RNA sequence: UUGACAUUGUGAAGAGUUUCUUUACUUAUUCAAUGAAGCGGAGCUGGAAUUCAUUUUCCACGUUCUAGCAUUCAAGGUCCCAUUCGGGGCUGAUCCGGGUU
RNA sequence: GCUUGUGACGGCCCGUGAAAAUCCACAGGAAGGAAUAGUUUUCAUGCCAGGUCGUACUGAUAACCGCAGCAGGUCUCCAAG
RNA sequence: GAUGGGGAAGCUCCGUUUCAAAGGCCUGCAGGCCACCAUCGAAAGGGAAUCCGGUUAAGAUUCCGGAACCUGG
C-alpha cells in the first residue's frame, strides 16, 4: 500500500513547526553560585504573547555577576506578576510569586510551575496555560521532592531542582469554543500542518488500513497493540480499556 | 611550579607564522602589461551619429575591450592623444563589442583632434 | 532615517541633559530620585544592621 | 590620606561584579591535554599486575646520581673522536703496526637495546639500568624477571631521555655496561650491594603485589568521611 | 521484544563443592549544561554559647519596601624602585588538592 | 466629490500579525589637553575621485506559452465628463 | 550548504552554538581589550544620495545646459 499520513510526519517538510515569529525559547536560567549558595533578583521589563502558544512570557533582565552586561531571559508568566517587578532567584531567595527556588527551599502543599525535571535542565514541566504542579512531600534521603503533575500522576525528582511559584497565566482559553474551522486554522498555523485531518475510514485502502467500504466502516478492532508497526499504528493503542467510562481516578 | 589561567576558554597560542622563501621562482618569467593602452584602445567609431557627437558634443566613440574600464580607458586616451579627459560613459553593444563615449575638456576640440588622427 | 543622524550635527540629534536623545526628562527624574533615596535608605540599612548587631 | 579613599567592593553575591582569578581549575582543555591526563588516571586506576607494579619504584636522587657519575665516565664516542681514531689507526696500522691492534681497546656502556638483551643472554652484562617511563611497556617488561633469572644486577630507573644524553641521544631506554676500568670496580661493587638489595632482591616479593586501587580526591575522601564520620 | 555471549572492571553480604539474589565503588560505557566559574576538604570568620573568660559542650556564614547605579588588573593598606612620572609585588578576595560539573 | 498618502483613535483574535546589515544617541570616564599662547574639523567654507554589469522594443485577439501571427492562458501601477 | 568532526564498501550521507587549540581590534615588538565567526539565499522585503528643461530615425532620472545631494579620502 500506501505510506499513511503519521508516518511521513517525521521527515517535517510541510509538518515542521512555524517558528518565525517566536520569541526565543522560555527557559530558566543556568544554574550557577549564585542560585546554588544564594539568591539573585532580576526584573521583568516586559511581557509579551508568543504566537502558537498561550501562556505569556516574561522578558527578564539580570546583572552578568562575571562581566559588565545583562543578561536577558525568556520565563514564563505566572498569573500576578506585572512589569517593574523584582524577580528574586536562588536557594536562599523568598517563598512569593514569580520567585525560583529549589523544592528543597519550600515546604509540602506549595504550588509551582515551569519545573525542571532535572538540575539545569531549564523548565521541563508545567509550562501550559493556567497548569501547575503541586509538591506533595520531601524525603532528604537523597535530595528527593516529590509532586503531583497536571496529568494527575505523581513523581519525584531532586529538591535541588529549579521551579517558579504560582500558576501559569492565560487559563481559561478551553473554556472557549473556536465556533468554527477559521479560528482553529490560525490557531493551527501559527503551530504546524497538523490541520484539517481527514477520517482514516473515508480514505482508501491504499491510504489507511481502515480504508476502503461500500460502507463508511472500519471492519476490525482498533485498538493497535504497543507491540504493533509504523503503518499499523492508526487508532487505539495501549488500550488497556475503551469507550466511555466512570469513574474515575487519575492516579491514588 | 604553575600558571594562572584566568578563562576556561583556551585557544591556539599564536606562533610566528613564517615568509615565503621560494627556491625556484614559481613563474619562469613575470608576464607583460597585457592589457597595455594600444591593446586596450582598439578602433575609432565613424558612424554618422558618432561624428555627430564629435563635432557637436566634444566627444570621440571608441571601441575598446570588454576587459578595461573607465579609469584605464583615460589612462590610455591621455598617453596616446596627449589630452586632458573631462569624463567617460561607456556600454556594450549588442554585437559584444565595448564602446566608449570619451567627453573632452573645453580646451581640445574633438574634431581636429580626429582628422588628426586621419579619420574624419 | 537613520544613517542621516550621522550627517546632522549633534544639536539634531540630542538635548542638553545626562540622557539626552535616550531618554525622556521625567524618566531621568525618576530614575536620579530613585538614586538619591535608596542610597539613603541603603546609609539607614548599614546604621540599623550596626547598632543591631552591636546590641548583643 | 585625605585625597584618597577607601571603597571596598563585596565581590558578594548580587552585587559587586565579581573580579577575576585563576580559572585554571575549571578549564575547558584541549582533548590531548585531557587525554594524556586522564590515561595517567586511568592507570591510576585499574588494579596495576606485579608485572608492571615492579615500576614505579625508580631510585632515590643520591643513587641515582653516583650511578650516572659513573656512567659519564664510561661515554661513547662523538663524530670527531671515531674520526680522528679511524684516521690515526688507519694510518698507521695499515702499513704498519696490526690491524686496529694499532690502537687502544676502548671501555663504554654498550647501549642499545637488543645488544644488552644478548649480553645478558650471554651473562656477559655487569650492571642493568631500565628507563621506567617507556610508551609501549612490552618493551621492557620482561627485563628484570631475565636479569634475575640470570642472576644479573640491574635496576629501574628515571629519565629514558638521560640515558639518551648519557649516550649523546634524545632517548636510550636501557644503558647496562661490563667493560670496566679497575678504578672503578670499587664503586661498582658498592652501586652493585645496595641497588640488588633495593631492587633485585626485592623482586619475588614485588612480583607478588598489585598496583591501582586509588580513587582520587573527591571520593578519596568521601570514603575516608564515610569510614571515619560513620565509624 | 525477550534470552545467552562479548563490551564488562573492583568489593561485600549470603539461600540451594557450587552459582544464583541485592548492593558497594569509579575509571569503562551512558545522559545533560556551560566562554567547562567558584567542586571538595580542613578551615578561618561570625554570631550565640561560657564565665569573675577561655572553648568550657552551642550554632551559623555579607545582596529583598521601590521599574536606580554597579566596567578600566580595584580603592585602601603594606613593601620594594629613587619615585622627575610613574612602575612592580602581597593582601584586600584563607589555605590545600588542578576529578569542568 | 474621486484617487492617494498621512495622523490620532476605535474594533478583531486561543490569530497580536519578519530578521539582519547599517546609522545614531546615552552612560562611561581611558586618555590627551591653553597663554605668547593651543584646543577643536558632528559649524560654515574650501579640494580629488566615485569602479563593474544591465539600461533599446514588446509585454500580447501578431513579439511570452500554447507545434502556429491560435477568440485560450499569463503579475502589476496611472484612471476624465 | 562546506569546514571540524561522525557514519557509509563507496558514489557520498548526517549536522551548521559542531565533544574543535576555529581570530582580529586598536596603540618588528612590547601593551592592552574583544569573539558560535564559513559562504549563498529577495532585480517586489531592508537599503546613502537627483531633479528640471531640451535633445534622437532609434537612447535617456544615464546624453547636453542648468541646479543639487551622498559617500570615501
Amino acid at each position: 500500500g500506501r505510506v499513511i499520513r503519521n508516518q511521513r510526519k517525521g521527515a517535517g517538510s510541510i509538518f515542521t513547526s512555524h517558528t518565525r515569529l517566536r520569541q526565543g525559547a522560555a527557559k530558566l536560567r543556568t544554574l550557577d553560585y549564585a542560585e546554588r549558595h544564594g539568591y539573585i533578583r532580576g526584573i521583568v521589563k516586559q511581557i509579551v504573547h508568543d504566537s502558537g502558544r498561550g501562556a505569556p512570557l516574561a522578558k527578564v533582565v539580570f546583572r552578568d555577576p562575571y562581566k559588565y552586561r545583562l543578561r536577558e531571559e525568556i520565563f514564563i508568566a505566572n498569573e500576578g506578576v506585572h512589569t517593574g517587578q523584582f524577580i528574586y532567584a536562588g536557594k536562599k531567595a523568598s517563598l512569593n510569586v514569580g520567585n525560583v527556588l529549589p523544592l528543597g527551599s519550600v515546604p509540602e502543599g506549595t504550588i509551582v510551575s515551569n519545573v525542571e525535571e532535572k538540575p539545569g535542565d531549564r523548565g521541563a514541566l508545567a509550562r501550559a496555560s493556567g497548569n501547575y504542579v503541586i509538591i506533595i512531600g520531601h524525603n532528604p534521603d537523597e535530595n528527593k521532592t516529590r509532586v503531583r503533575l497536571p496529568s494527575g500522576a505523581k513523581k519525584v525528582i531532586s529538591s535541588d531542582a529549579r521551579g517558579v511559584i504560582g500558576v501559569i497565566a492565560g487559563g481559561g482559553r478551553v473554556d472557549k469554543p473556536l465556533l468554527k474551522a477559521g479560528r482553529a486554522f490560525h490557531k493551527y498555523r501559527l503551530k504546524r500542518n497538523s490541520w484539517p485531518k481527514t477520517r482514516g475510514v473515508a480514505m482508501n485502502p491504499v491510504d489507511h488500513p481502515h480504508g476502503g467500504g461500500n460502507h463508511q466502516h472500519i471492519g476490525k478492532a482498533s485498538t493497535i497493540s504497543r507491540g504493533a508497526v509504523s503503518g499499523q499504528k492508526a487508532g487505539l493503542i495501549a488500550a488497556r480499556r475503551t469507550g466511555l467510562l466512570r469513574g474515575s481516578q487519575k492516579t491514588q | 611550579a604553575l600558571k594562572v589561567r584566568t578563562s576556561a576558554t583556551f585557544r591556539l597560542p599564536k606562533t610566528l607564522k613564517l615568509a615565503r622563501a621560494p627556491k625556484y621562482a614559481s613563474k619562469a618569467v613575470p608576464h607583460y602589461n597585457r592589457l597595455d593602452s594600444y591593446k586596450v584602445i582598439e578602433q575609432p567609431i565613424t558612424s554618422e551619429t558618432a561624428m555627430k557627437k564629435v563635432e557637436d558634443g566634444n566627444i570621440l566613440v571608441f571601441q575598446v575591450s570588454m576587459k578595461a574600464n573607465k579609469y584605464q580607458i583615460k589612462k590610455a586616451v591621455k598617453e596616446l592623444y596627449e589630452v586632458d579627459v573631462l569624463k567617460v560613459n561607456t556600454l556594450v553593444r549588442p554585437n559584444g563589442t565595448k564602446k566608449a563615449y570619451v567627453r573632452l575638456t573645453a580646451d581640445y576640440d574633438a574634431l581636429d583632434i580626429a582628422n588628426r588622427i586621419g579619420y574624419i | 532615517r537613520p544613517r542621516q543622524y550621522a550627517t546632522v550635527s549633534k544639536t539634531h540629534k540630542t538635548v542638553s541633559r545626562a540622557y539626552g536623545g535616550s531618554r525622556c526628562a521625567n524618566c531621568v527624574k525618576e530614575r536620579i530620585i530613585r538614586a538619591f533615596l535608596i542610597e539613603e535608605q541603603k546609609i539607614v540599612k548599614k546604621v540599623v544592621k550596626e547598632q543591631t548587631e552591636a546590641a548583643k | 590620606n585625605p585625597l584618597t579613599h577607601s571603597t571596598p567592593k563585596n565581590f558578594g553575591i548580587g552585587q559587586a561584579v565579581q573580579p577575576k582569578r585563576n580559572l585554571s581549575r575549571y578549564v575547558k582543555w584541549p582533548e590531548y591535554v585531557r587525554v594524556q591526563r586522564q590515561k595517567k588516571i586511568l592507570s591510576i586506576r585499574l588494579k596495576v599486575p606485579p608485572t608492571i607494579a615492579q615500576f614505579q619504584y625508580t631510585l632515590d636522587r643520591n643513587t641515582a646520581a653516583e650511578t650516572f657519575k659513573l656512567f659519564n665516565k664510561y661515554r661513547p664516542e662523538t663524530a670527531a673522536e671515531k674520526k680522528e681514531r679511524l684516521t690515526k689507526e688507519a694510518a698507521a696500522v695499515a702499513e704498519g703496526k696490526s690491524k686496529q691492534d694499532a690502537s687502544p681497546k676502548p671501555y663504554a656502556v654498550k647501549y642499545g637495546l637488543n645488544h644488552v638483551v644478548a649480553l645478558i643472554e650471554n651473562k656477559k652484562a655487569k650492571l642493568v639500568l631500565i628507563a621506567n617511563d617507556v610508551d609501549p611497556i612490552e618493551l621492557v617488561v620482561f627485563l628484570p624477571a631475565l636479569c634475575k633469572k640470570m642472576g644479573v644486577p640491574y635496576a629501574i630507573v628515571k629519565g629514558k631521555a638521560r640515558l639518551g644524553t648519557l649516550v649523546n641521544q634524545k632517548t636510550s631506554a636501557v644503558a647496562a655496561l661490563t667493560e670496566v676500568r679497575a678504578e672503578d670496580e670499587a664503586a661498582l661493587a658498592k652501586l652493585v650491594s645496595t641497588i640488588d638489595a633495593n631492587f633485585a632482591d626485592k623482586y619475588d616479593e614485588v612480583k607478588k603485589h598489585w598496583g591501582g586501587g586509588i580513587l582520587g580526591n573527591k571520593a578519596q575522601a568521601k570514603m575516608d568521611k564515610r569510614a571515619k564520620n560513620s565509624d
